[PDB]
């Protein structure tokens, strides 16, 4: 039996994530020697992505994009705390890439003090294949190293996204504790009821 | 000659799979049905394609529930006429070759690194090889390209920790399929999926770090050095070479399993991928702290310590699994 | 930075379960034996829930309530496989309850061969607490025991959601694999186009 | 006299807090701070509220951080004087009764089963009694009820195996502090949570088993029965006496952690809460599995096994978010 629900207006949350940047996956030539996204001192090409500080969208999700320092672009997952605005979610949206594919735990912090582990996988950064079924956000023809630009070398970046099922007010997450994983921009989305068309 | 890889394989499953295609078999079904973890200590060598394959040879341990061998062979003299005979003879090369003096590789003319390719086509003056690991290659090289890249010293490099100072030695792997493949149907994948379970369960060798309980204590083993000493080093950089090609097997086993989960409509097969894609991922925790801790000194052993631990209780998770597909399919 | 967006109208699946009923956890005043919710032979009362095969919302949910038999009324959780219409989902919703609180996991299988496991927790059915951020679906005022009706002990049931992350068409799920859980109804949530408004 | 209960907790635990919050005392930090699991062969007794304390008393192994202490009283006679004394000395009798003879349970003249109520006031021809189990009550019963419910034989009842066949026995149970309770600060916690976690890991040294290895060694025991046999049914029987205040007890130190991590804003103690709920959680699927086999016959070993297995991993990964805890707190 199929019944139609109701159109929503829920509300997208860009989380400023300037304060957390603490590693380098991106490089124009001048900088290639600065690459940090793998062990190796690989990075995106600047030149193919958004302005820092710019308005994005991706696949309709609005981002924020990071108004980078010399020593970080991105956050490299370290169990880092992420403040949210306190409010009833549905869905949390972030760009991201890891060095090969990889799932760990996003915790979202409730403000009666449960804390549920939600699932995240990312794919990965060197040509990836989406393991997780997520959207492709950038898919850039070049990839740097430390020495040179590399033609017909893609570098992906992912629009992943982790559901928030409780019925409760979330404060805070905390980011995977992985070096392999990367997080450019992190946007919440607010619960709206859906319900049976009246 | 087909292209093939995957993004967490290396060129030892690349090259192997191209050899399969070119004589009719599916690289899926014979390098993703074995799925196993073994460690002897000092056998691993600073190279792309290290996998442990005693008493089997290479292709015959990566290909364990096929009539799947191959021979290592150092070609003497200084051209290719070793290689021209093999052509000749419907064989498919796989050359031991140094990424730093093939000309479509990045890390040409800037980094040492021992790999893998196949030779498809000689003539005078030009090698055709086929290099399915991103940027992909196929064609024409020149003669002297590949003889610098197949004679290469690939002398210890500060840039590659990993897969430098292991010299090339005209070194090339020959594969050979020496019988028919088993049929592929579902008490065939019921056994492969039982063995390997039982192989995973075996209590290892006093020498031999195998399955899970080899695996739990080669990661303790691992976490009880003291990061940033020369012992630390050597181990974080056999962790990254080894579990490359372990990850590789693993990630290809939950691709087996997707494949007949798909095939026969067995919900059992998805939901073991998915717990074998976890020891994959889980795979991906562990080596990336290592590289890191090696490479950029960013010594985490809590982190390193946390990622092992959860490969172990997510192989725990996969192999019960198991036992469910192969319920479901024997 | 907040920006206002629009989704679209989802389209709700209603799975009959009636085929997969296994377990009386449902009592009437007439068959106060038959219940078997728990080890204790306790009951939701008839009563203080639907008809059989009428349609009802929870918080804006529809169900179908289970056509029950003698020997069934709700599925109690072995690994059963649900084939749902194949599609793109946002959402599962459960109405269920638990012998205790408790966790487990509800697979989704994908066309392409992969299948996620989404945890779900389900609280109590014995005057229970949410423990996993549920909607109460209901709360009597009494419960049934194998020989009488006991008047002011509430028997809860919940409404649970679980999300489906991945973009892909899902064609079957796999229910708990817990004896403790209980599941009443569930209801499919397709996903709907949000943007910018 | 305030009514005090959790949806996985026994009357053991409720009596016990309101008892302690007439004393002005927090019964989640006192109840909830202990966290263990300790099953001694032959120990168990068919009792609602069982719980192995040895060598403590009763009420001091589960306020293990906290000087309370509690003492079993037999009462001869035929009357209630002994409870009147108790009274009029400020203490709150906590009442060893059978439902069967308590006109407020749901098991009134239908089922008997040994359970717990406070007494707080008592008149010519009235007992007042406090009992927060669902249907909670609070008033008068008659005398003849009470002194009916106190003394009871509670024979052996084929509709409940597991608390009946346990004499009342006119016992009852007065609970003290012996002095003033610790600070329940920062280091306090921090010292709670890793004495916690040592006697979780440390191995038992005789029959008695303790900690993690014990649970392993109590649930291999346990499936190694052969379903329908009389050895079974007894294990069976025992598991869902001991586990209820066990689990209840991982609810409540979920529930310590969880409060102090909204108190001090330490995201880790909440972490740890969802680790140490997800073992409460755990043994619903464990024990109610047995109970389904025990009364109902539904001999389900497979699916026991697995139940057990995941409690074990449960408790693995509760212990390590317990360790980050503490290391946040101290
Ligand atoms: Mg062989
Ligand atoms: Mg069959
Ligand atoms: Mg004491």
């Amino acid at each position: 039996l199929t019944l139609p629900g109701t159109a929503s207006a829920p509300e997208f949350r860009l989380i400023d994530i300037d304060g957390l940047l603490n590693n380098r996956a991106t490089t124009d030539v001048r900088d290639l020697g600065s690459g940090r996204l793998n062990a190796w001192g690989n990075s995106f090409p600047a030149a193919e992505l958004p302005a820092p500080g710019s308005l994005i969208t991706v696949a309709g999700i609005p981002f924020t994009w990071a108004n980078a320092h010399a020593r970080g672009d991105n956050i490299r997952c370290e169990g880092q705390v992420v403040d949210i605005p306190p409010g009833q979610y549905d869905w949390i949206y972030l760009l991201a890439a890891s060095e090969r594919r990889s799932e760990d735990t996003i915790w979202a912090h409730y403000d009666d003090g449960h804390a549920d582990p939600l699932r995240v996988g990312i794919s990965d950064f060197l040509d990836g294949t989406p393991a997780f079924g997520e959207l492709s956000a950038f898919r850039t023809s070049r990839m740097h190293y430390p020495h040179h630009v590399q033609e017909g070398l893609p570098t992906t970046m992912w629009l992943t996204r982790v559901g928030m099922p409780r019925h409760g007010v979330a404060r805070s997450l905390r980011l995977p504790r992985s070096v392999a994983m990367h997080v450019f921009a992190l946007t919440l989305r607010t619960a709206a009821a859906v319900r049976l068309a009246e | 000659v087909e292209l093939w890889t995957r993004d967490l394989g290396s060129c030892l499953h690349g090259t192997l799979a191209t050899a399969l295609i070119r004589d009719g078999h599916d690289p899926v079904t014979v390098l993703g049905a074995p799925w196993e973890f073994r460690r002897r200590p000092g056998a691993w060598s600073s190279e792309e394609y290290f996998f442990f394959a005693e008493p089997d040879s290479l292709a015959g341990r990566l290909a364990l529930y096929h009539p799947f061998e191959s021979t290592w062979h150092r070609s003497d003299g200084d051209g290719v006429d070793d290689l021209r005979e093999a052509l000749a003879a419907g064989v498919l090369p796989i050359a031991a070759v140094d990424n730093f003096h093939l000309p479509f590789r990045p890390a040409f003319h800037d980094v040492h690194a021992a790999h893998l390719l196949v030779v498809y086509r000689i003539t005078e003056t030009e090698v055709y090889v086929s290099d399915a690991q991103p940027p992909a290659f196929q064609g024409a090289i020149p003669l002297a390209d590949f003889l610098a890249s197949w004679g290469s010293l690939n002398p210890p490099d500060d840039a590659d920790v990993f897969f430098s100072a292991s010299p090339s030695g005209r070194r090339w792997l020959r594969t050979r399929m020496t019988g028919p493949v088993p049929e592929p149907d579902r008490h065939w994948v019921g056994r492969v999926i039982r063995e390997n379970v039982a192989r995973y369960r075996q209590e290892p060798p006093a020498d031999t770090q195998t399955g899970l309980p080899g695996l739990r204590r080669y990661l303790d083993e691992l976490c009880a050095l003291t990061p940033g000493t020369n012992a630390a080093s050597e181990a974080l950089s056999e962790l990254y070479v080894i579990s490359w090609n372990i990850q590789a097997q693993s990630g290809l086993h939950a691709e087996f399993l997707r494949a007949h989960s798909v095939k026969w409509r067995i919900p059992e097969l998805a939901e073991a991928a998915a717990g074998v894609d976890a020891v994959a991922h889980g795979w991906t925790g562990v080596r990336m702290t290592g590289a890191h801790s090696r490479v950029w000194q960013r010594h985490r052993p809590a982190e390193l310590r946390g990622h092992a631990t959860a490969l172990v209780r997510r192989l725990e998770a996969a192999l019960d699994l198991l036992e469910l597909a192969a319920d479901a399919v024997s």
